[PDB]
């Protein structure tokens, strides 16, 4: 749609080509890409070649929003960026000296072990054999993984809220939770596994 | 009397714009007189326009009014 | 109604009557009780002030407007 | 390598050499000069530091030289702050507030205008000021932190002018002016008419060489911009309507000697003004340029490569840059066009990076 084929993808990265001449490989495969210069796809606007983001970050704001809504995704990343930030600060100016000592102030490193940590291991598929549906194990690649544990985090920040509850300082609770290997995700997490453990002896129906 | 002057066009999305790009002046974006700040609040529109500046490693000596 | 002419006159105005009364508390601050408002009106300090106040009235704020009227103001209050 | 913790609390000493000195407060010493005007996005960055530092800008430093030789004998010249919207106007006048306060005078501290006028539900008739609707609920804030302003100078103005209050107190002759602010603040049924008794009275004493009366209000656009409260029967009153700046407006006409008052435009409420907007008549109207009086308008600037080194440095040794591939010196470039070398955006950024 409104593009044509074998065209290629627009980079992000710049350090790579400020100083392409490393060796001869990767040097005639520029040369032989830029010589007949096919129609490259333009920027997406959501993307920059700045080094203050991270790709994690903004596929996490995109799915954030609903429908169109950027600037209100935006606003909500940012509001709890700095909920986090104000949190990791309080906490850290309100200790003693060795918890201030052995811990960091970077959200994003908190943020990674807790998306590492809520990722999930196996799952579980309906095999209709027979007439009935029957949960078997199966293996997941990493991405799948991931993007199921990103769609668990938020749909428990979203549905599971009472009245009184917000929205920034109710999800930067939820990530300090789940970084500290006790959170709801983790729990949901530990229970499918449970439940998959307990149906292990279903592996003799898969068929790839 | 214009050093470092040159204009070009573009047309996307039902958007006509006559970027002048000077190579004497600090680092701001002027939209039709006034800054960019004023007509971009969002930083969306500053990080997209901020991008090309930063492919080439140029910011603080490369001005424009468009 | 003469809200609603070409120009913006002096006389008769706010701007008259506050920056009268500004030089009346003057005056009586330095201990001078002879005062005439038509010997300070021939000062070109407030003629100054009056044409920048005549200018922004008239035509919109730019610059050189604001940056004349800061200068009557600082020297005509005698202020550093 | 960045010189700033290194001025000490005086702002009587900055000159020309202390360009960009992050110097410290006292915790103690914020909580009596600044009691009022306070904005919410900066008290943030005071409980995490421990330190109010601000850096000392241009068009700041430049107000204080001239109160150097400002005499007591001429009236009140407004000094408004105008410029861009976050280069820096709230905040610019605190730089100049701390230091009229070290030098004993009597500072009137206000704190913001706009919500003086915008979201106002309650609101009550009165009676003995010329038939004026004001606010009842305002009063009880602005009398409760005016007597921690300047604890040296209201023990001692001495009330000399009956006034009837109602019909079971009064005010006698001798009394000292820290008690007559305290008085009608258990009775809110005319705790809105302490407003117009008590500013009126300084306007007396401040002829005189012992006390130097300083109206500190953030925000003039909202005193003569007209307003969007209705009435019972739907309908928008005039700015010329209200008690509680009634009073107010006619402060602000040089009636009195002893100083200088001071101002400083924002922009978190301006009424009908557009947000493309920061020149001072374009931001007050019509209403707020007939009584400006011969002020000294100071515009307030961008920010310098002097300056601007000196953001990125005061953070390093605070280790608030948590962040790996960021103390790169080309990384330095990409925060400057982020900002557009303004401070308030600029804070946001860092807020979480
Ligand atoms: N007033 C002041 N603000 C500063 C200073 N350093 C950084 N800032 C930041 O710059 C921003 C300026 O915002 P401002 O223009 O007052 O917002 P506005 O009143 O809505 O126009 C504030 O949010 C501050 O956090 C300083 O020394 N003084």
């Amino acid at each position: 749609s409104r593009y044509s084929p074998e065209f290629k993808d627009p980079l992000i990265d710049k350090e790579y080509y400020r100083k392409p001449v490393e060796e001869l490989t990767e040097e005639e495969k520029y040369v032989r890409e830029l010589k007949k210069t096919q129609l490259i796809k333009a920027a997406p606007a959501g993307k920059t070649s700045s080094v203050f983001e991270d790709p994690v970050i903004s596929k996490f704001t995109n799915m954030m929003m609903i429908g169109g809504n950027k600037v209100l995704a935006r606003s909500l990343m940012i509001q709890t960026l700095e909920a986090v930030k104000r949190k990791q600060f309080e906490k850290y100016h309100a200790a003693s000296a060795e918890e201030q000592a052995t811990i960091e102030r970077n959200p994003y490193t908190i943020f990674h072990q807790a998306l590492k940590n809520c990722e999930p291991m196996i799952g579980l598929v309906p095999i209709l054999k027979g007439g009935r549906f029957y949960q078997v194990p199966v293996p997941l690649p990493d991405r799948r993984r991931r993007f199921l544990a990103m769609k668990w985090m938020i749909t428990e920040c979203r549905d599971k809220k009472h009245q009184r509850t917000l929205m920034p300082e109710k999800l930067s609770h939820k990530l300090l939770e789940a970084f500290h290997n006790q959170g709801p995700v983790i729990k949901r997490k530990h229970d499918l596994h449970k439940m998959a453990e307990a149906n292990r002896a279903l592996a003799h129906y898969r068929w790839w | 009397q214009g050093m470092a002057f040159s204009k070009s066009e573009g047309k996307r999305k039902t958007a006509k714009a006559e970027a002048i790009v000077y190579k004497h002046g600090s680092g701001r974006i002027k939209v039709n007189g006034i800054d960019y700040q004023l007509y971009f609040p969002i930083t969306q529109d500053r990080e997209q326009l901020m991008f090309p500046f930063h492919f080439v490693d140029r910011l603080g000596k490369h001005d424009v009014t468009c | 109604t003469e809200a609603d002419m070409e120009e913006y006159i002096w006389e008769n105005s706010s701007s008259e009557r506050n920056i009268l009364e500004t030089l009346l508390q003057m005056k009586a601050a330095e201990k001078n009780m002879e005062i005439n408002k038509e010997e300070l009106l021939g000062t070109k300090e407030i003629e100054e002030y009056k044409k920048s106040v005549v200018s922004l009235k008239n035509e919109e704020e730019n610059e050189n407007s604001i940056s004349q009227y800061k200068e009557s103001v600082k020297r005509l209050l005698n202020v550093t | 390598r960045a010189i700033s913790r290194t001025n000490e609390n005086d702002p009587a000493k900055h000159g020309d050499q202390h360009e960009g000195q992050h110097y410290n407060i006292s915790p103690q010493d914020l909580e009596t000069v600044f009691p009022h005007g306070l904005p919410p996005r900066f008290v943030m960055q005071v409980k995490t530091f421990s330190e109010a530092c601000l850096m000392v800008r241009k068009p700041a430093l430049e107000l204080l030289h001239y109160l150097k030789n400002t005499s007591f004998a001429y009236p009140a010249i407004r000094y408004l702050l105008y410029g861009e919207k976050g280069t820096g106007k709230t905040l610019s006048l605190c730089h100049v507030i701390h230091f009229c306060a070290k030098q004993d005078w009597l500072i009137l501290h206000i704190p913001d205008a706009h919500l003086w006028v915008k979201n106002c539900r309650d609101l009550l008739q009165s009676s003995y000021n010329k038939q004026r609707f004001d606010q009842p609920l305002e009063a009880s804030t602005w009398l409760k932190n005016f007597k921690t302003t300047n604890e040296r100078f209201l023990n001692q103005i001495k009330v000399q002018e009956k006034y009837v209050w109602n019909k079971r107190e009064s005010t006698e002759k001798g009394s000292p002016l820290g008690e007559v602010v305290e008085q009608g603040i258990t009775r809110v049924r005319n705790a809105t008419d302490a407003v117009g008794i008590v500013l009126k009275e300084l306007k007396r004493q401040s002829s005189l060489g012992m006390f130097h009366l300083l109206v500190a209000v953030d925000g003039i656009n909202a005193l003569w911009g007209r307003t969007t409260l209705k009435r019972e029967d739907k309908s928008p009153i005039a700015p010329e309507e209200l008690a509680l700046v009634h009073n107010l407006r006619k402060m602000m006409k040089n009636d009195w000697h002893g100083g200088a008052i001071v101002s400083a435009l924002s922009q978190t409420g301006s009424l009908f003004k557009p947000r493309k907007a920061y020149l001072p008549q374009e931001l007050l109207g019509k209403e707020g340029f007939d009584a400006l009086d011969p002020f000294i308008p100071i515009l307030v600037s961008n920010y310098n490569p002097k300056e601007f080194e000196s953001c990125i440095q005061y953070y390093l040794e605070n280790n608030w840059l948590q962040h790996e591939k960021a103390p790169t010196e080309e990384g330095k470039k990409e925060l400057l066009f982020l900002s557009n070398a303004n401070p308030s955006l600029l804070e946001r950024h860092c807020a979480y990076l």
